């Protein structure tokens, strides 16, 4: 069986200014590998995860299943403004080792007050889209 | 650099 090894996805999520959210909204699971048997999600904190980023949206990318022992990846994050372009974009310099279970990310992956001025145009309609962009290279 | 919020 071949696999899918670079996979893109993006994910809109309305009514960011509304999110009453340390607590985590997660996306939909999407597939990659052989047979769709990598398995993994976008994990987003909107008011930080801990003390010292609660001024930050957090963003994470988890791997929720694999059928062996590690995974290892590069992952590039990016905000779609209103013309669909990618900006903020903040990528691992290097691939890291993800296990059934673990995630990476940036817990300072974009200031709050940034992202809420509507001069920057990032959440047209109160929409958030984030992109995610992956490079399997082992397993 | 990446952050882990797991173990």
């Amino acid at each position: 069986s071949g696999k899918v090894v670079k996979f893109s996805y993006m994910w809109t999520i309305n009514n960011f200014s509304f999110c009453r959210e340390g607590e985590v909204i997660k996306s939909s699971t999407f597939s990659s590998g052989a047979n769709d048997k990598l398995k993994w999600c976008l994990r987003v904190n909107p008011k930080g995860l801990d003390e010292e980023s609660k001024d930050y949206l957090s963003l994470y990318l988890l791997l929720v299943s694999c059928p062996k022992s590690e995974v290892r990846a590069k992952f590039k994050f990016s905000i779609l403004n209103a013309k669909g372009e990618e900006t903020k974009a903040m990528e691992s310099q290097r691939a890291y080792r993800f296990v059934q279970g673990k995630d990476w990310g940036f817990k300072k992956f974009i200031r709050r007050d940034f992202l809420l001025d509507e001069a920057n145009g990032l959440l047209p309609d109160d929409k958030l889209t984030l992109f995610c962009e992956v490079s399997v290279v082992q397993d | 650099k990446a952050d882990t919020t797991t173990p």
